[PDB]
RNA sequence: GGCCCCAUGGUGUAAUGGUUAGCACUCUGGACUUUGAAUCCAGCGAUCCGAGUUCAAAUCUCGGUGGGACC
């Protein structure tokens, strides 16, 4: 509510609102990734991007024209991970020259190889349009899409596989329906895919599907017996870590954390040495006021504060670093005052000894 | 993560057969092997070291009575009884060594230059010496024939908007895959001078074709789960193997060990379980054979052995069984056949609690990943500290002492034996290298072990399985293959008059027993040692053996416990005051002292107090064992 | 003053002596980290009241309620 003049000036003025911003995300292609361009959005307080995979197999990329290399990606991958971004990739299934074999297998793939094991996913499924070359390859009757059954037996083989620690955030794409000339009837997919997987019976573990909110608010279910699971794993040179709390019986989830140790080849000197970022924290639920302590519930339990001091007590002894630094959304910041840390450029910070 | 280790071998030489051996298959049921010779065909059960069967197309008339042609393949065929046979000359035939009922079932005007046969018996598929395929249905009526150098990428096309090896064979060669539904040649490209690839449907439509790749190899694999073909293919400074898609586009490679130009490598054999790859290398002016193995999309040699060239020792050929993923079968020019068997394992540590670290060992190439859990946890690869070595280790194990479980000692290929201390050394040899813990500022302050001895022996594997009991006390294992039977050995610690990295231990005794000892254990906190023989016979032998005490285990009314099946692993527990035994096999099957309780079974463990075990459904649970 | 007629979801309506009143408008929820409103899917609504009869009643009877035209 206050009218600036520059950047800085509305970073120091929103650092003391009450509106409690938290962060933003941007979109962007591995071309805009180099360190020069993350230091700039450093300067903005983003925290998660969007790049757009579309495949895992290079000639795809030049059949479909995308003008880039998927190598230029995985560098982007690792160098973004370094820094302590988010990362949402883009997977597009039913693509020219391309199996349903060939689809399943890349789809392993994006998990199997320890080149990608990506935090966010979003899927888009093919749907040729009018004015696009796709349009009248089609039209030509040499692009052919499969059967709606075909596509609930690919998606539910799909969400069989996804890893833990990774959260789907949406299925299919909003187009409305009188424009597409291959768009399947249902507007809603998942649940076709979990009447599909029901049939099966075989069940998926996605984070969006073990949360309490989602959980309770489809089925009903109280949590009971809440406690620690720790998991690790490598992806881009990394040493990743993943902490949360959640009730294993009813296997719903309350608290997670991911933190790493950072590598070797590193952009910013500030985590040079003895360093270890944490690259997000997070406890789902429901909005509670900031002032309000107790709507029954569990946002405002001290759950955090236990996460926090484990992943310190980690970081001091199995990491054995020296300083540990974290980013924040710029009014969260405060938060982290409360537990001695201090700023220190665009990153909060506080010394381990 | 785990490593293989070597269970038990079967080896028979001195096989009569007429000339020598050309190829072979295998009786899968009878449990007899075939033979393909210059003269006829000879069958023989390898426990039984007896041939059953004998025929000479020579002596019939087909087969060159002076003798210039070969057996081009042997297929073992169950329904009828009978084995199909091809010749150099081109002529296929069909026999039963029942009663010998041999007799020409076709032939073409050239010689067959290979004979496949389906997956699934099916179907059988050849190729000519005029450069052309003849595919043909399950009783030799032909189905088609089609010229080899066609000119197509394959019906399956996309939609869009220098010369062979010196010692290249020029033999074309073929391969299904896992599903009986597609096949892959790959004859030598007469135009281009080079080597090239096409596949097949079941349908015997051309799918697709290869693409222009310099320094390709001849051999090639699928492998049995799909979309993944082998390959081989030297570069200017290294030999690597490729892999291919359904596609026929190059997808993923691993490097070689080697040099640049220095072995020969033939074709690659995959297990079962589509999860183990064997390699063959020749050794160019000493072969040799490897198991590799993939884990997180790196590739681990867990295992080699090598052999000489020398004509009778040089070896004929080998197979992998098709029925037990880890079982392997040989034959070499000396009229030799032998078997090998392997089992998984984890080569874990246990000691007292309080001091030990819970430090777990991995074997990779020429070196060890040593990772300590009591106060880190990293995800496989990487670990907490490496050691290096020379030449590719074989098998390793921990000190079996209490209080002391955190050194271990090491088995190179070359009969080497190292020793690595963790005592508080001062100076660490750079042997010893950080792996993720270490950094530029990153600092932990744990305790390094160092190395301590290189021994060798004091009178191809002379010995098996290794077992460290104590600091000076190893003990192995060896075979015969006639009169099948077992010896244990006392290779002591011979004293330090030399460079005192060096000193050969001797076999103080060689304690003999008979039959096949698969398995033994022991317990520190007992100090005893108990083996599994091959009969599921469970017997305590006194290590301290005074005068070679044997005792078969005996049950809680003081009689032997005879286990109705053979163990993939053993145990020693504490069971109330009982030193009761533990095991279980592939099957899920769990059993104590010969009672059967519970076939969900997947896994277990224990350290001193309490047991833990995977259900197949899906559940752990513990137990309080005192 | 009687004769007749009517009373079903919030509204517009089918149905009828027996295990379940079916639709329609409307409203609500999920797909959806682009959507209260869109597309689909899913869900919540009921026989005017009291007496009778009938094994059994919304449909047969009477009474009441309220409403609708008759001289
Ligand atoms: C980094 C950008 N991303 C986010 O912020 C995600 C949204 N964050 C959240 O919802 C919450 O901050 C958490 C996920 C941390 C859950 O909160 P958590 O249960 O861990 O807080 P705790 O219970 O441990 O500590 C409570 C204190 O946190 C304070 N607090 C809550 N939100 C904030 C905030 N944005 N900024 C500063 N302090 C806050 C509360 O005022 C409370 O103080 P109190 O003593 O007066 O009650
Ligand atoms: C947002 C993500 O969806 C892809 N994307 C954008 N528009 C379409 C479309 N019409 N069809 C398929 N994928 C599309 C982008 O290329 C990116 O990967
Ligand atoms: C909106 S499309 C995905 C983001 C970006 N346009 C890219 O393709 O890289």
């Amino acid at each position: 509510g206050h009218t600036s003049n520059n950047i800085y000036e509305a970073v120091k003025y929103s650092e003391r609102s009450l509106t409690k911003c938290i962060g933003i995300t941007i979109e962007t292609r591995p071309d805009y990734c180099m360190k020069r361009h993350l230091s700039d959005m450093l300067t903005y307080g983003c925290t998660r991007l969007e790049i757009g995979v579309q495949s895992v197999y290079e000639d795809v990329a030049r059949d479909t024209n995308r003008g880039h290399t998927v190598k230029a990606v995985c560098e982007s991958f690792h160098l973004a991970k370094d820094s302590g971004f988010k990362v949402v990739a883009h997977m597009m299934p039913d693509l020219p020259n391309v199996g349903l074999e060939r689809d399943i297998e890349q789809f392993t793939e994006f998990f199997e190889n320890p080149a990608f094991r990506p935090d966010g996913l979003k899927l888009y499924p093919t749907l040729v349009i009018r004015g696009t070359g796709l349009y009248e390859l089609w039209k030509s009757g040499r692009y052919k899409s499969y059967s709606p059954s075909d596509l609930v037996e690919l998606v539910a083989r799909i969400l069989a596989l996804v890893p833990p620690w990774t959260r789907v955030y949406r299925v299919q794409r909003d187009i409305p329906m009188p424009l597409v000339s291959s768009g399947v009837e249902h507007g809603n997919l998942r649940e076709l895919a979990l009447a599909r997987m029901k049939d099966l019976g075989i069940q998926c573990r996605d984070v969006r599907t073990r949360e309490v909110g989602i959980q309770e608010i489809h089925h009903k279910v109280r949590p009971y017996q809440v406690e620690l699971v720790r998991r690790d794993y490598v992806a881009n040179g990394g040493w990743e870590t993943f902490l949360s709390y959640e009730d294993p019986d009813q296997d719903i989830l309350i608290g997670l954390l991911r933190l790493r140790k950072c590598s070797e080849e590193t952009f910013r000197f500030e985590l040079g040495g003895g360093v270890s970022i944490v690259r997000e924290l997070h406890v789902y639920g429901s909005v509670v006021p900031v002032s309000s302590r107790d709507p029954t519930k569990f946002q405002h339990q001290g759950f955090g504060m236990l996460l926090m001091e484990e992943a310190e007590r980690i970081a001091r002894e199995e990491h054995g670093s020296g300083k540990i630094a974290v980013i924040s959304g710029v009014g969260t910041r405060n938060y982290y005052r409360k537990i001695g840390y201090r700023l220190q450029g665009p990153y909060m910070v506080k010394m381990l000894k | 993560m785990r490593n293989l280790k070597l269970f038990r071998t079967l080896e028979f030489r001195d096989i009569q057969g007429p000339g020598n051996p050309q190829c072979f298959s295998l009786r899968t049921e009878q449990g007899t092997v075939l033979i393909g010779s210059e003269h006829g065909l000879i069958e023989v059960d390898p426990v039984s070291r007896e041939v059953k069967n004998e025929v000479s197309l020579v002596a019939e008339g087909f087969l060159p009575e002076d003798g210039s042609g070969r057996i081009v393949g042997v297929q073992d065929l169950l329904d009828q009884e009978s084995v199909c046979v091809a010749t150099a000359s081109g002529d296929v035939i069909l026999c039963s060594l029942s009663t010998q009922q041999l007799e020409c079932v076709g032939s073409v005007a050239s010689g067959i230059s290979v004979m496949s046969w389906s997956p699934d018996q099916e179907l059988v598929l050849l190729a000519t010496g005029q450069q052309t395929l003849i595919m043909m249905t399950k009783d030799f009526e032909p189905i088609l024939e089609q010229q080899i150098h066609q000119d197509d990428f394959g019906e399956s096309k996309f939609i869009t908007v220098e010369s062979a090896l010196p010692w290249d064979d020029h033999r074309p060669q073929v391969t299904w895959r896992g599903d009986g539904q597609f096949f892959a040649v790959s004859v030598v490209c007469p135009e281009t001078g080079a080597r090239k690839v096409r596949v097949w449907n079941r349908e015997f439509a051309l799918q697709s074709t290869s693409e222009p790749v310099a320094g390709l190899g001849p051999a090639l694999a699928w492998k049995p789960s799909g979309s993944l073909i082998a390959s081989t293919q030297d570069k200017p400074n290294q030999q690597d193997i490729v892999f291919f898609e359904k596609n026929g586009l190059l997808h993923g490679h691993f490097t070689l060990p080697f040099l640049k130009d220095e072995v020969k490598v033939n074709d690659l054999l995959w297990n079962a379980d589509s999860s183990v790859l064997a390699v063959w290398l020749e050794d160019l002016q000493k072969t040799c054979v490897q198991l590799w193995t993939v884990g997180n999309y790196h590739w681990y040699l867990k295992q080699s052995l090598s052999f000489s060239t020398c004509g009778k020792s040089k070896i004929v050929s080998l197979m992998w069984d098709p029925v037990t993923p880890y079982r392997l079968h040989v034959l070499c020019q000396g009229w030799h056949y032998l078997a090998y068997d392997w089992h998984w394992t984890t080569d874990r540590s246990v000691g007292d609690n309080s001091s030990d670290l819970s430090n777990v060992a991995v074997i990779d190439g020429n070196r060890v990943l040593v990772t300590v859990f009591r106060q880190t946890v990293v995800p496989p690869p990487m670990c907490t500290y490496q050691l290096l070595f020379p030449h590719p280790v074989n098998q390793v194990t921990f000190l079996a002492h209490p209080q002391k479980s955190n050194d271990l000692a090491v088995l190179d290929a070359s009969n080497q034996i190292s020793v690595y201390k963790c005592g508080d050394c001062p100076s660490a040899d750079p042997t010893v290298k950080l792996g993720a813990v270490g950094g530029s500022g990153f600092k932990v302050c744990l305790r390094t072990p160092h190395l301590e001895k290189r021994y060798k022996i004091q009178f191809p594997l002379k010995l098996g399985l290794l077992t460290w009991i104590e600091e000076d006390v190893f003990l192995a294992v060896s075979h015969s293959e006639f009169s099948p039977r077992s010896v244990i050995h006392h290779l002591t610690a011979a004293s330090s008059e030399m460079d005192e990295e060096h000193g050969q231990l001797n076999v103080s005794s060689s304690a003999a027993v008979d039959g096949v000892i698969i398995s033994l254990c022991c317990n520190s906190k007992t100090k005893s040692v108990v083996l599994q023989l091959a009969d599921g016979q469970i017997f305590k032998y006194l290590w301290e053996s005074p005068s070679l005490a044997i005792k078969p285990w005996k049950n809680s009314g003081g009689f032997p416990v005879r286990f109705p099946y053979p163990c993939t692993q053993t145990e020693l527990a504490m069971i109330g005051e009982e030193e009761c035994v533990l095991g279980l096999t592939d099957r899920c099957r769990f059993f104590i002292n010969d009672i059967e309780v519970a076939s969900n079974i997947t896994s277990f463990a224990v350290y001193d107090e309490f047991l833990l075990l995977t259900t197949h459904s899906h559940t752990c649970q513990c137990f309080c064992l005192r």
